[PDB]
RNA sequence: GCGGAUUUAGCUCAGUUGGGAGAGCGCCAGACUGAAGAUCUGGAGGUCCUGUGUUCGAUCCACAGAAUUCGCACC
RNA sequence: GCGGAUUUAGCUCAGUUGGGAGAGCGCCAGACUGAAGAUCUGGAGGUCCUGUGUUCGAUCCACAGAAUUCGCACC
RNA sequence: UUUUUUUUUUUUUUUUUUUU
RNA sequence: CCGCAGAAGAAGCACCGGCUAACUCCGUGCCAGCAGCCGCGGUAAUACGGAGGGUGCAAGCGUUAAUCGGAAUUACUGGGCGUAAAGCGCACGCAGGCGGUUUGUUAAGUCAGAUGUGAAAUCCCCGGGCUCAACCUGGGAACUGCAUCUGAUACUGGCAAGCUUGAGUCUCGUAGAGGGGGGUAGAAUUCCAGGUGUAGCGGUGAAAUGCGUAGAGAUCUGGAGGAAUACCGGUGGCGAAGGCGGCCCCCUGGACGAAGACUGACGCUCAGGUGCGAAAGCGUGGGGAGCAAACAGGAUUAGAUACCCUGGUAGUCCACGCCGUAAACGAUGUCGACUUGGAGGUUGUGCCCUUGAGGCGUGGCUUCCGGAGCUAACGCGUUAAGUCGACCGCCUGGGGAGUACGGCCGCAAGGUUAAAACUCAAAUGAAUUGACGGGGGCCCGCACAAGCGGUGGAGCAUGUGGUUUAAUUCGAUGCAACGCGAAGAACCUUACCUGGUCUUGACAUCCACGGAAGUUUUCAGAGAUGAGAAUGUGCCUUCGGGAACCGUGAGACAGGUGCUGCAUGGCUGUCGUCAGCUCGUGUUGUGAAAUGUUGGGUUAAGUCCCGCAACGAGCGCAACCCUUAUCCUUUGUUGCCAGCGGUCCGGCCGGGAACUCAAAGGAGACUGCCAGUGAUAAACUGGAGGAAGGUGGGGAUGACGUCAAGUCAUCAUGGCCCUUACGACCAGGGCUACACACGUGCUACAAUGGCGCAUACAAAGAGAAGCGACCUCGCGAGAGCAAGCGGACCUCAUAAAGUGCGUCGUAGUCCGGAUUGGAGUCUGCAACUCGACUCCAUGAAGUCGGAAUCGCUAGUAAUCGUGGAUCAGAAUGCCACGGUG
């Protein structure tokens, strides 16, 4: 009831805090590859996602979330860029919609419908 | 906070015995457990028009059974076919006879038990029973009484549901020793599990 | 048409062209403890991305295929 | 190399005729606390560096040896 | 309106669904 | 459009929480993951992720980039100023806003009209053409303003006229803690020149560093310095705030009580600025008491880096001046009209035969606190928030901040605009908590008292830790745990280490074909179970069907303390012997406030007189109880003996009913009457009278409220267990070590003791899976004989103290059973590396232990014993009543 420690927590369970900075225009975008990543020790061991930082003119340098399945997302690619930073992630404040140009995305998952764009199997 | 049985505590003043029968100090076991299986099987017989007091007399071991139900036509029979299977029956576990007399039920609103038979009767329509549940116990209550409480725990909705209600169509005098109050139960189901209705009919001061 | 490096315990990666391996984090556990921590102890985790042949003997080699990737032959 | 301190209680260190092993502190008990410290009253805590000799008796001293360590010698 | 008899005591996890 | 040919050729995605909307069967372990406000997942995930069905809707379905929705917010049209945010300590005047209100007049704005603009697709209405939805459209209108003019006059502004006198200057009076310079009245007390009394003065939770035969102050007399306002002083006076305390001389603030005179709004109220400016720095030179931050230590030390206490400056104040400035809040300006008011506190004053405490008046300064309204809950109730208004304002939501990045000012520090990168999720206020609380206060309990007995150090009976052993079984870790559950961890109700059988198993059914049920050894086997040899043949009796009672073969089909208190009911607890709470209605409180606890008093007491808007409804109440204890009748009981009858000396056996006893029905003690107490209330004391006394004692019931505590190991059962299993048969064994403790429980340290011989009295108990005397053999554990005895008959106590006479002589013994030499036993498959007790040899610590864990207030702990169950059985556990005390 003291409300300088209370608000910070109280009991709300989706807990609106969310940390989101930089503007310079719009967050829906294009993002290049620039340089991969696979390193720094955390306690979500985090395997096979390569998380790599992209060229984005913004007043610091950050970082994206590989957003979907399917292994390849090379160095040299560029995808699409939107929020959703999951608790497990530090420093990235971006996920993707990674299936453009030649980096796939789902391969013959026939359950992922209207979610990321699949065809029919055999009714 | 507590469920309080007024009967029981008090056999001579105005709530007489489910049973008085005299078994002395290595003859008393068969008895007893005669005493669950006679009772078992009249009230399965008793059930279209149920049984409100089911008296278990034992003259000299065998069977002086004094059976209260709403409508003794259909447990006489056609006139006595019936009156000579039950008697066979409730003397044959004994191993000693059981002279079967019944009582009426005089008019089931205002009896020991038969306000819970009524609600526990309408969970086997399978609807919704709560339209004529509150409605049941107020009929029975212009026909006698001057208070009572119900109470109805179980599984009466859906799927995983259970959940208990309490009800209140006069006041009650919880225990009081020297009243005319009954406490008494029945037990219902509906494919998912128990119902069962509990009450306690406050009738009369003393 | 080039052919090279990194891939190691669940993660990170030390280091390794033949005797087939290594630390912390995380994981579980014998208790203290309702469960943990203070105090006090225990177990691992893999034939080093893998498969055919070498070879007395493979992560290693010859050799093919996978993942991270590289600039040039590409027009 | 010569001279010197030094290997004396977890911790800082006192100590020696040459025969006891010490204290602030730390632990533990006694209780005061549900508990613990303080503060308390009792118990306990030693590679006395090793060897040798003097000697009643060496932690001590002298001698020889290890090993740290300090100044000066070196220009 | 003199009000220091010692200062300290780790996170949890309690929490009987739901519209009325 | 009209015949053939066929339902033919035409549909699906979100998904399924909850928002409008339908839910489950399952998965992976804050994995992977949607992430809009919410919500989901922390091995039981209703939509994460799979799947079954179905749903919203159907060329559609979710969702996305922005932003207002709902939501009231930049408000001439639309507003909140106790709140978010919110009248900024302060107003010298320069422009600006409102300029007193009506006559005669005027229509530029005001408003209505006539006429022009807005050809055509609007917005808003109808009529229609296509088959028609649409589409294609036509027709009907409405357009604030601006133009050009006709009018109608109530405002807006003006014009001529006048006033209401807002505003001042004179005239005339009257006092205070004075805006700035002047004059300056008076206690203490330092420390000295010398006048003295000798050792003690300050200071404290306890005192300290100076000091004292080179005399601790103080106290006179003689002197040298520093310069508060102590009060006629206030139950008060002034002032723009601040802010001065004595009174006075000058400059003479403000005022403001008045005969009036003279001019007619010269006015109010203000931003940028003008002055003023509490805290503080800059000063520049000092005025340099007493106290007290820093200064300087003595001291209280878990570090004081401290607070004391002597010593200590700055603050005291300020000539003079950049001073912003924060707590100077009707959480609040400018104010005129407001005329139910009525009550005080004060000031000046009109009128009274001033026979007078002020009577009749009446403004100012101030507070009190009053209807209609307004209205949450406190109540505020007209000058006050309800009307009516002139603005100089502030008011742009979290977190960005009091912040900078141009320069206006400032002596530099800063003042002051209060902008903005970006970021992100609600709360400030009430009012309600009560945290277990060395509060004020009421208390009270071995809390504490006064005191009694002790536990301790060394040795002993012993369960964890911890040694690490070959290898180790749960859960035990303050008040909610101790001797585990185990009251017999070596057949034992089996953990567990195993091995030997099984998984309808040991136990128990409904039909199918059949059987008479059992006694006795021999050899195998650790037990379960294996291989043989003999002896037997039941009751109805339809000769049918079966019983007692044993079989093999069918289909159905068997089980276990596994914890959650959290579906719930019994039950038990320490709180509790408080006189309980909350309610059927009511209603002040919207609701967590209890709403009888309030207002006077009265008792140790929610005691008892009343009152208060409070009833009363019944479950606690009112008390039924058990044992007393003293007796009353009927009694006489194995009991049990008054008074005599025999004595062969034993209530023995005659012999009768006093009382214990045994005891059933029951019964009698009340302020009863006496003195003191005060209110002849209260009740508290002693006592008549008593077997208790003011519940007489001891048991007992143990209401709501009971820790989110249990009985989760019989509970009673809802949600959920493992089932090749947590199900059931059977022989072994090993828990105890030992360094460590630490205690619970045991004792040994000698005369208020015992030791040796001899003497006076009770009983509490349990008792045919029973308990057993006399009496035989005895060094005795322990053998035998057996009367008896079912509930005073049999027996197990012949409590220990105490008392009379002897012996040690303070002495490690004569006492210590720590224990170890040998000897034996009651059972048993069983005790030995495993006990439990007996006979003789002996003799480990022994000599009065500190600290600091609570026993125990009364007939109660030292002191003084005997019994019981579990169970083929050895607890020191605990459990209950007697008695020197």
């Amino acid at each position: 009831a003291t409300v300088n420690q209370l608000v910070r927590k109280p009991r709300a369970r989706k807990v609106a805090k969310s940390n989101v900075p930089a503007l310079e225009a719009c967050p829906q975008k294009r993002g290049v590859c620039t340089r991969v990543y696979t390193t720094t020790p955390k306690k979500p061991n985090s395997a096979l996602r390569k998380v790599c930082r992209v060229r984005l003119t913004n007043g610091f340098e950050v970082t994206s979330y590989i957003g979907g399945e399917g292994h390849n997302l090379q160095e040299h690619s560029v995808i699409l860029i939107r929020g959703g930073r999951v608790k497990d992630l530090p420093g990235v404040r971006y996920h993707t919609v990674r299936g453009a140009l030649d980096c796939s995305g789902v391969k013959d998952r026939k359950q992922a419908r209207s979610k990321y764009g699949v065809k029919r199997p055999k009714a | 906070g507590q469920k309080v049985h007024p009967n029981g505590i008090r056999l001579g003043i105005v709530k007489p015995w489910n049973s008085t029968w005299f078994a002395n100090t290595k003859e008393f076991a068969d008895n007893l457990d005669s005493d669950f299986k006679v009772r078992q099987y009249l009230t399965k017989e008793l059930a279209k028009a149920s049984v409100s007091r089911i008296v278990i007399e034992r003259p000299a071991k065998s069977i002086r059974v004094t059976i209260h139900t709403a409508r003794p036509g259909i447990v006489i029979g056609k006139k006595g076919e019936d009156v000579e299977k039950l008697r066979k029956v409730v003397a044959d576990i004994a191993g000693v006879p059981a002279q079967i007399n019944i009582a009426e039920v005089r008019k089931p609103e205002l009896d020991a038990k038969l306000v819970a038979d009524s609600i526990t009767s309408q969970l086997e329509r399978r609807v919704m029973f709560r339209r004529a549940m509150k409605r049941a116990v107020q009929n029975a209550m212009r026909l006698g009484a001057k208070g009572i409480k119900v109470e109805v725990s179980g599984r009466l909705g859906g799927a995983e549901i259970a959940r208990t209600e309490w009800y209140r169509e006069g006041r009650v005098p919880l225990h009081t020793l020297r009243a005319d109050i009954d406490y008494n139960t029945s037990e219902a189901h509906t494919t998912y599990g128990v119902i069962g209705v509990k009450v306690w009919i406050f009738k009369g001061e003393i």
